[PDB]
């Protein structure tokens, strides 16, 4: 009837400090559509997120990339936040440079 | 190479909240060019895909014409379904559909597709012959009685040999640009213990275009399938996928695993191992 | 270039 969301969280380049680039939560294998998806930056929403336009695999299930720009340092936390009908509350996926 | 074209698709009811909003996306192999949506006015062209740009008022009145004959239908089909599903008109249903050519380096025809599902579940698919359908269920056998009768694999099979193929060989001549450029995965092998006797290898591949590749990891020559840890090739954002495959591995053991890619950009596979 | 749907279901 339903599936749930997989979550990858990760940066368009591979992360440098200091240096702009792009940090990306894509949203897959899930069905119905309606998703909630949220970037966080040291726990708090990330205004100016765009998105792709929805579209789904050969499987029926939905695809999304949310994206926003962004320069990594050190001390900074990031995660995706990620909301859908299959979960009892949000999903949230920490930022790890090595995945 | 070889190429596709494919349109996605999605009606979903809203009972409460206007009329079902109706999607088609256009794509050649990953490049999404076209969007069409009952929730805008005309439709969006993809900066990644400026080759769409030259088409002109009589490709942009006919495409806009068929979209809005396919949201009548579409909603007319989502009605149907709840009485082929004995199914209430308060829940919210999504009809999708796919379909679209595969052409090979010459541009001729190597396959056709047009397949249908209702809340997630394949409904109706056209077969590869262009000329039988495989229905699901007993609901889907009555949309192939009435599909049979109105001979509409014909008019499908019509679209997906001439149009559907027709059209990719201009998209792909007017993009050939980027559409024929295949972008080989740049690659490299990272290491992180586990423990004091295992290792995480992670063999890496990034700015691939198109998203179709293979990573393998064999241990001694021989394939490591059922130990390796795949995700899913992921979109960039850039028009490029990454994906990555791992292995855990005894601590000193290393040198004995090599990672194995084979992508389209590629003029032969690459072997690639952890370089300490 | 789009497909028209020759029939509902």
């Amino acid at each position: 009837i339903q599936r749930t969301p997989k979550i990858q969280v990760y940066s368009r380049h591979p992360a440098e400090n200091g240096k702009s680039n792009f940090l990306n939560c894509y949203v897959s294998g899930f069905h119905p559509s309606d998703i909630e998806v949220d970037l966080l930056k040291n726990g708090e929403r990330i205004e100016k997120v765009e998105h792709s336009d929805l579209s789904f695999s050969k499987d029926w299930s939905f695809y999304l990339l949310y994206y926003t720009e962004f320069t990594p340092t050190e001390k900074d936390e990031y995660a995706c936040r990620v909301n859908h009908v299959t979960l009892s509350q949000p999903k949230i996926v920490k930022w790890d440079r090595d995945m | 190479g070889s190429h596709s074209m494919r349109y996605f698709d999605t009606a979903m009811s809203r009972p409460g909240r206007g009329e079902p909003r109706f999607i088609s996306v256009g794509y050649v192999d990953d490049t999404q060019f076209v969007r069409f949506d009952s929730d805008a006015a005309s439709p969006r062209e993809e900066p990644r895909a400026p080759w769409i740009e030259q088409e002109g008022p009589e490709y942009w009145d006919r495409n806009t014409q068929i979209f809005k004959t396919n949201t009548q239908t579409d909603r007319e089909s989502l009605r149907i379904l709840l009485r082929y599903y004995n199914q209430s008109e308060a829940g919210s249903h999504t009809l999708q559909s796919m379909y679209g050519c595969d052409v090979g380096p010459d541009g001729r025809l190597l396959r056709g597709h047009n397949q249908y599902a209702y809340d997630g579940k394949d409904y109706i698919a056209l077969n590869e012959d262009l000329r039988s359908w495989t229905a699901a269920d007993t609901a889907a056998q009555i949309t192939q009685r009435k599909w049979e009768a109105a001979r509409v694999a014909e008019q499908d099979r019509a679209y997906l040999e001439g149009t559907c193929v027709e059209w990719l060989r201009r998209y792909l001549e007017n993009g050939k640009d980027t559409l024929e450029r295949a972008d080989p995965p740049k690659t490299h092998v990272t290491h992180h213990p586990i423990s004091d006797h295992e290792a995480t290898l992670r063999c890496w591949a990034l700015g691939f275009y198109p998203a179709e590749i293979t990573l393998t990891w064999q241990r001694d020559g021989e394939d490591q399938t059922q130990d390796t840890e795949l995700v899913e090739t992921r979109p960039a954002g850039d028009r490029t996928f990454q994906k990555w495959a791992a292995v855990v591995v005894p601590s000193g053991e290393e040198q004995r695993y090599t990672c194995h890619v084979q992508h389209e950009g590629l003029p032969k596979p690459l072997t690639l191992r952890w370089e300490p | 270039f789009l497909r028209g749907r020759a029939y509902g279901l």
